[PDB]
């Protein structure tokens, strides 16, 4: 099982998330307490890139989700076999990988063949004009309470940074909940770190 | 130079009003007819702090300029400033250890908050 | 699918009739009968106690085929079939294909049948006569999914069709009776009988 | 053209709608001041049918679409050729028909010989136990601005009754202006009145 | 389709370039062109002017293929059609079947194409030289739908490729631009380059 | 009988305010620099009234007690009684029709009123 432990690097990689309401219905949303992004099936999660300096070309940005719990660990996570029947391709992902990316015509998608996963990987832009950050826009393809995938097993989704041989150069790590509820299982999950 | 304003409205504001949010005595007694006087048996049971006590809401303090914030926490505690000094005897509630320094909603769980000097 | 199998009740000359068990309307029972909507609550992969009423003994060879098709018709074209997810555990009994719904315990001589007009799917047991003492033959019957499956019965109520027939196939008596297959079936039948008082 | 003159006849016959509101994406409302229902494609219409008395067993109900403009009633209601090749068929309609029925079992299609439209059908049920009406779940299957079909044209849909044998013996005809927006465009036609 | 036709961009030994008028951008323009997109923006069934910038002279016999490709990758599988409306109306030219999205007026000697491998439409002219004072020779072209139309295109961009070949059939040269096709040209190239920004 | 209210919150209740909408003289004047003095050549041109007086807007009118309804009607007439009175005349805009007894957007079109006694 890779690693979860957070890597800065010499790079200064760190993960911005947009600061978004706790509706009920919201498309995607992230916890600052427990490091845990609350989002939908098949919606858009823009991820920032906060880097302290500027990685030479050719440098690529890998997403992999990962269970948070140990006792699950030898399970990929993979989509549940409903799911992975579903015509909802957007025509460059296979239908088991969890974790998609629009906006990009050059994503990659990774079965790694070591580890059995999968990965999700997109090239790295620099910063625009005006812009501290690259977003990139994420896709999860299932809740975590389907059948066969996650299982309601909470998951860590873990964005790594690397060059085009593959070596590593910075990791950060954030819980993941999908369900259809975003917004509102972020509430009772900091009605779960108030004691009492 | 000159504008000297003679003050009007420093803190003396809050002083004044009297009438301005704590008049807010309805549901009148016209014409009472429902009454039966009795013995008196049955006791008190004054409600709680528990509840008195507001549990703190998560999207709420945007707008919300902080001289109200602060003084939100001191409504809690200054009707709790009754209760440990003349009165029933209650406990310290839940919310009560965010009445600290930062923010309620503080970060603890996923550590390495970002090395540096 | 094009040629929907009938559901209207057929008693026939020989008086069939299903019998069901007088459960209790507990929060987690294993099945239950509802006589107000003849509607049956149950679970996945467990007991589900029919009793064959009849008024006169068939002759040797007859057959029992149990069926389920949707009740509403806007979704009578789709096939009664397990959830791609369902299809693929590891839950099989050793004698039924893994997208049958339907499927039945305590019995050697169990058929299945993938029709191959209608498409759809078919459990038949042969019928034996009523014991000793008893005027009823118990067929112990059991489905593989509930109806708010993903890909399957998808939250639409289904009608399961208890058919006989002798070894030609010609049908001699049907009855037919609402399935809500959930995970709590003695609840189901509470918030439904909350339904026809109204 | 077959006629659109309201015909109550000696049954009673009045159609009951849903006082649903006017929201910017509702399923299915209805207009009183101008007896005209906005919906959408592929969703559920329920319209009641008030009677004053039980007709005897073996009634039947059509729903017919008539374009309301004269100009145009030489031209049979019907879809787009774009969705007459959709696969949005529910099993029992004809790709051709705008008007469709669900939560039913016996719906009938008609393309009628003489008149060369469309007709949907359901037997008549009576009214259950506490209802005052049956609620025939109505679906049309295109808007009318479709190119083709309905054409930016406003039609009248038209409800009849029937014994077994054909004979009319009750009519009632209201407005149907389907769109994707129902609940705004009854909003636009409220303006039209005032 | 089975394999869909490249649209990567062929200048061959003869410098064929694709000539567009340097045309305004009023809210009901007839036909104009982005040179930051390759985009071009035109209507149903009106003259779309593609200059032919040619380096050298062809030899004689050299035709003029033009072809529809969808952009997005999702729906490369799907011919760039017609939709089953427009399909039905009476809008022919008299040269043109009805399914064809691209067609060309003012020449006698148009073909069109429905090729029999990868079941596309293709549209073809004979190319003639530059006329006395001319640089380039321009195809009056004429699209047939707009790429809302539902069956048809969809709301999805499409590419056309305009190729070059000699009569036997093998390919010279292949430019490539993008095509908007909906009822006003000129102001959908305006959201595009607001899109640029 | 008893409670005889001597009276405190009768209609001597608009008379008394002078502080309350009428304050509403902000963006100040705080040590001016931009000044040049010229010859008085350029006209006037006061504005109209045609935007004084609003345009009546349909969806309004709704939690509006008519209090409320009367008066503002009553807004663009005394701001109308200068000037028919004094000042420049202006002429009668087009909402002036409805400042009428049922409502302003009253149905004329499409007849048939409900045949009635
Ligand atoms: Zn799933
Ligand atoms: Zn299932
Ligand atoms: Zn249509
Ligand atoms: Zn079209």
């Amino acid at each position: 099982v890779p690693s979860q432990k957070t890597y800065q690097g010499s790079y200064g990689f760190r993960l911005g998330f947009l600061h978004s309401g706790t509706a009920k219905s919201v498309t995607c949303t992230y916890s600052p307490a427990l490091n845990k992004m609350f989002c939908q099936l098949a919606k858009t999660c823009p991820v920032q890139l906060w880097v302290d300096s500027t990685p030479p070309p050719g440098t690529r940005v890998r997403a992999m989700a990962i269970y948070k719990q140990s006792q699950h660990m030898t399970e990929v996570v993979r989509r549940c076999p409903h799911h992975e029947r579903c015509s909802d391709s957007d025509g460059l992902a296979p239908p088991q990988h969890l974790i998609r990316v629009e906006g990009n015509l050059r994503v990659e998608y990774l079965d790694d063949r070591n580890t059995f996963r999968h990965s999700v990987v997109v090239p790295y832009e620099p910063p625009e004009v005006g812009s501290d950050c690259t977003t990139i826009h994420y896709n999860y393809m299932c809740n975590s309470s389907c059948m066969g995938g996650m299982n309601r097993r909470p998951i860590l989704t873990i964005i790594t940074l690397e060059d085009s041989s593959g070596n590593l150069l910075g990791r950060n790590s954030f819980e993941v909940r999908v369900c259809a509820c975003p917004g509102r299982d972020r509430r009772t999950e900091e009605e779960n770190l108030r004691k009492k | 130079m000159t504008s000297q304003s003679s003050v009007i409205s420093n803190s003396c504001v809050t002083m004044e009003r009297l009438s301005h949010m704590m008049e807010r005595a309805w549901c009148s007694q016209e014409s009472a007819l429902s009454e039966e006087e009795e013995d008196t048996t049955r006791p008190l049971e004054t409600v709680t702090f528990k509840d008195v006590a507001v549990d703190l809401t998560q999207e709420e303090w945007e707008q919300m300029k902080p001289a109200q914030r602060n003084l939100y926490r001191d409504v809690m505690l200054e009707n709790y400033s009754n209760l440990v000094t003349v009165g029933c005897q209650v406990t310290k509630p839940d919310v009560i250890f965010k009445l600290q320094e930062e923010e309620p909603w503080v970060m603890e769980e996923e550590m390495f908050g970002r090395h540096c000097p």
